[PDB]
């Protein structure tokens, strides 16, 4: 019941239960430290050893099965591409933001 | 300090992260000829 | 008058921002004391080491005993007697002979 | 007394006090006015000393001519070679300053600096805190770095 | 450059400019009485402040003051625009 | 600033004599104004090791005022050092025999616990009422806000105001009152 | 206002007593205090809004002839109690019944006092950090009143 | 050992010696050290609090302009907040976006 | 005044106070009583 979404959840979180985001940002915001030893596992198998390094993972049932085993551990934002997926011309102009956004350009100058 | 101001504003919550702060070269050559990317 | 510090004691603030807004420009010119404001100086009565002597007056033993010198001291300058005791030829012989100086 | 209205008591208002700030359109005129009066004391050269918070390496440094700071990394310059520091986060005189948001243009502030010479630290000890320390587990920690002098901050009338 | 008379050289340079004599007064004060006290000291010109100058005593803030003027009308202030050690030419 | 180099070493090191006024003031509001002063924590210049801390002046100790029942619950306690000698006095017996203890007890406590406090403590002058001496009055350089403001006593308050504030209720002409 | 007039013949007469001010700014108000919009904006130091409540010589005037609600016949008597010992009400002092002089000791200077300074006793052992001993301050009737600062006050200092 | 051990505390008492003198700073414009700091960057201007010493220590009318531009960041603020609605903010709270 | 840390009353005469910090119950007609908490 508690992955169970209501009405007013999708209007606070602004997503759509239709349509379904793809891949995951999730962070490491606490430490393995004094967590039972099969905890401990499922962060090194989804990577997540430094903390606050994003790690893009796919919205799936298998890896949702492990991500909710470590739900007090990370935080989850769905990752977002206002301007598309990147292309192999704009592959190395990418740059996450802390909104979520993976934009294709990088230019560092006044967006004006 | 001030670093949830930061993130509402779509900056990174340290200032020594994504912007034109940290990433833009830190200097050049005197006759403008740019000088070799930072390691960093 | 825009400023929200008051511009009587150090300085006139002037803050503006440029026509793109990535620059702030700043005008502080320096105010100078009112004349009005000033005292004049008191002629009728020197250096200090005459300002000291006079302070230190030697009146009762000729020179006094190191505590009812030291306690004299000690008034003057509003500090213990215990900073004006000597030390020893230990602490004496540690110390440089000549510390480095920045300008 | 108008609806809403509150006896003059202790706990009625609150201690601060609230202020009215001026209207933004005239504000505006008056900062294009200091804009233009910065200018002419830029144009007409009305300064004497400037200074310059430059962000180098990981560190922002108050610089000024004549200047010299240690820099704790090598910078594949050779000695000699001046250079120019391209974020500058302000830029003051006696009489005015200018503040980046976040970092001034390019054409307002150019800063020039020399390479004096490049050395190493003096050896650093390092000894962890650790059961049976002993005497010879240490080590000699050694950096390299450079000097630099700031030869000139120069500014140009394009505010 | 050693001047005793600064002072005195400050009269004479103002007459040189057709300036009257400066008048000294106390713009500010601290602990006068005590054996640590500081007194500023600025020369008023037409009461406007030529320059100012910190002192232990009246006498030494007053010739102090003098020395700020004359470097004021000298113009070697330190906060001057620094010399061009750096013009190819 | 163009000033010689020991002028401007000397400037900038100099001490301030500071006012402070105890009168309707909470020690401790006075002690946390106090305190800050002695050591020069209020100086840009401040570090521990300048010894760059500055005189304040206290008056009007007497005058000094608690909140709550700290007048009968407050107690000082202090022991001479031989059997017995263990003394517990409440704050309003300590004020009445020694007006000045109050205020300085309260310095005393917030300072830093180290040897320099006892430096510092030699800076701080008490006087129990305005009474001050002459040398003490040129040396003053300036006064500092009171931390608490006082409240008006009914008297004080003009009859035009009484006039604005507006009557609650009005009792009837058939009461003795 | 029925005042006695001696003379043996003794006589009560009624005299004009001062009228309440119109148009309080909340109509209706049930009690009082909230018809002029001061429910929980009024504390000791206002002794102006007290001083309409109390007899000449410093008592409390009964709830009826007041009208003020229970839960503010109860706030203002509180209040009045601390306004008194703070000294801000000169002009109310005890009726001294034969000419009787003041104790004549000088009066500490004291607010926001709970209790009567007579019937506290010193508190010999403070306690420690954790187990400190509180000095009350304020009375906790005056909990609901506005709060202008980031936590709430401190009743017990 | 120690030597070793102090390495990494002179980094961070060197810090509380600015705070203390960035509080002192502050106090004589009658800001408190949170107002200052947060303000200064709520204005997009990024300056460490080693400069900001160096500033009040050696350019003391450069920081009056500082706690002036602070200041009335920090009273835009409060205004905001007080003025609910869609309101043109103050010339300075507007904030320049990098792409 | 025997100290209990139940004050009753034991007469209808009896009466309630609050004296120096402590509650005390005082009857006119019998000073038996008469008691403090
Ligand atoms: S104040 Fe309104 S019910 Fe009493
Ligand atoms: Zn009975």
């Amino acid at each position: 019941k508690v992955f169970q979404p209501k009405p007013e959840d999708h209007e606070k979180y602004g997503g759509d239960p239709q349509n379904p985001h793809k891949l995951h940002i999730v962070t490491r915001i606490r430490s393995t430290k004094r967590r039972p030893y099969w905890e401990k596992d499922t962060i090194k198998m989804l990577g997540l050893q430094k903390a606050h390094s994003p790690q893009i993972h796919k919205n799936i049932p298998s890896v949702n099965a492990k991500l909710k085993v470590v739900k007090h551990l990370i935080r989850i934002q769905p990752l977002k591409l206002p301007q598309g997926l990147p292309t192999e011309e704009t592959m190395s102009s990418t740059c996450l933001k802390s909104t979520g956004e993976l934009v294709v350009q990088w230019h560092l100058k006044p967006v004006e | 300090a001030g670093g949830q101001w930061r993130l509402q504003q779509g900056l990174a919550a340290n200032p020594s992260g994504y912007g034109p702060l940290t990433e833009l070269p830190d200097w050049s050559f005197a006759d403008g000829r740019p000088a070799p990317p930072m390691k960093g | 008058t825009y400023s929200s510090l008051p511009d009587d004691y150090n300085c006139q603030v002037d803050l503006a921002l440029t026509a793109d807004g990535r620059t702030i420009v700043c005008y502080h010119p320096s105010v100078d004391i009112p004349y009005e404001h000033t005292k004049p100086i008191p002629q009728p009565d020197e250096t200090h080491e005459q300002i000291l002597k006079a302070k230190l007056e030697v009146r009762k033993s000729k020179q006094l005993e190191q505590g009812p010198m030291i306690e004299q001291l000690s008034k003057v300058f509003y500090t213990t007697k215990h900073r004006w005791y000597p030390h020893g030829q230990y602490h004496n012989r540690r110390k440089k002979l000549n510390p480095p100086r920045d300008r | 007394y108008p609806q809403g209205y509150v006896p003059k008591t202790s706990l009625s208002s609150p201690p601060w006090q609230e202020v009215v700030l001026p209207d933004p359109v005239e504000e505006t005129r008056h900062h294009a006015e200091v804009v233009k009066r910065v200018n002419e004391l830029i144009a007409t050269g009305q300064y004497g000393r400037l200074f310059a918070v430059v962000h180098f390496a990981s560190h922002q440094w108050k610089v000024t001519a004549e200047d010299l700071i240690l820099i704790e990394n090598e910078l594949d310059i050779k000695c000699g070679e001046r250079i120019r520091l391209e974020k500058v986060l302000l830029v003051g005189a006696d009489n005015f300053t200018l503040l980046g948001k976040p970092l001034l243009r390019k054409e307002l502030v150019r800063v020039e600096a020399t390479v004096i010479e490049k050395t190493e630290s003096w050896p650093k000890i390092n000894m962890k805190f650790r059961k049976r320390k002993n005497f010879r587990k240490k080590k000699i920690i050694v950096n390299p770095q450079t000097i630099l002098r700031i030869n000139t901050i120069e500014i140009a009338p394009r505010l | 450059w050693t001047v005793v008379n600064p002072m005195g050289l400050l009269v004479e340079e103002l007459k040189k400019r057709n300036i009257s004599a400066p008048e000294s007064r106390l713009t500010r004060q601290s602990g006068s009485t005590t054996a640590l006290p500081l007194y500023f000291v600025g020369l008023y010109c037409d009461r406007k402040l030529i320059a100012e100058g910190p002192g232990e005593t009246v006498l030494v803030a007053e010739e102090e003051a003098a020395r700020v003027a004359l470097r004021k009308l000298y113009g070697f202030t330190e906060n001057r625009r620094p010399w061009d050690y750096s013009k190819p030419k | 600033s163009s000033f010689s180099r020991a002028p401007q070493q000397w400037a900038t090191f100099a001490r301030m004599w500071y006012l402070l006024d105890g009168k309707m003031q909470p020690p401790g509001k006075l002690a946390v104004i106090a305190s800050n002063k002695l050591q020069g924590l209020n100086k840009p210049v401040y570090h521990q090791l300048s010894d760059c801390g500055d005189h304040v002046v206290i008056i009007n100790t007497r005058h000094i005022a608690f909140s709550g029942n700290k007048w009968e619950q407050k107690v000082y306690s202090s022991h001479t050092g031989y059997p017995g000698g263990f003394r517990q006095v409440t704050a309003a017996q300590l004020h009445r025999k020694d007006p000045v203890a109050i205020v300085k007890l309260a310095i005393y406590g917030m300072l830093p616990k180290n040897l320099h406090r006892r430096t510092m403590m030699q800076r701080l002058h008490l006087f129990p009422d305005e009474d001050i001496p002459e040398d003490i009055l040129k040396n003053l350089v300036e006064e500092l806000p009171q931390p608490r403001r006082v409240p008006k006593r009914l008297d004080e308050y003009t009859q035009e105001e009484i006039e604005a504030f507006p009557r609650v209720w009005t009792p009837p002409d058939d009461f003795r009152m | 206002l029925r005042e006695v007039v001696k003379i043996t013949v003794i006589e009560g007469r009624i005299t004009e007593t001062p009228k309440a001010t119109p148009d309080p700014p909340n109509p209706s108000g049930q009690c009082p205090i909230c018809r002029w919009n001061l429910k929980h904006k009024y504390t000791y130091e206002d002794v102006l809004l007290l001083s309409q409540f109390i007899r000449p010589y410093g008592g409390m005037l009964p709830r009826r002839v007041t009208g003020l609600c229970r839960e503010e016949h109860r706030k203002i008597e509180e209040c009045v109690k601390m306004a008194h010992r703070a000294g801000l009400l000169p002009n109310h002092r005890p009726q001294l019944p034969e000419g009787c002089l003041p104790k004549d000791k000088p009066k500490l200077n004291r607010y926001l006092t709970r209790w009567a300074p007579k019937s506290v006793k010193p508190i010999y052992k403070k306690g420690h950090r954790w187990n400190k001993v509180g000095m009350a301050v304020g009375s906790p009737l005056l909990k609901d009143n506005v709060c202008y600062s980031r936590r709430p006050l401190k009743m017990m200092h | 050992v120690k030597c070793t051990k102090a390495r990494r505390l002179k980094k961070r008492n060197l810090r509380t010696l600015w705070i203390n003198r960035i509080t002192a700073a502050s106090q004589e414009h009658g800001l408190k050290y949170p107002a200052f700091i947060v303000n200064l960057i709520k204005c997009q201007v990024e300056l460490n609090r080693k400069v900001l010493v160096d500033l009040a220590i050696y350019e003391p009318k450069t920081f009056k302009s500082l706690a002036a531009l602070a200041k009335r960041r920090q009273q835009e603020g409060f205004a905001a907040a007080l003025g609910d609605g869609k309101e043109p903010e103050g010339i300075f709270s507007r904030v320049v976006q990098y792409h | 005044f025997k100290t209990k840390g139940v004050i009753k009353k034991r007469c209808k005469d009896c009466y309630k106070v609050k004296r120096r910090g402590r509650w005390f119950i005082l009857c006119k007609t019998n000073p038996k009583h008469k008691q403090r908490q």
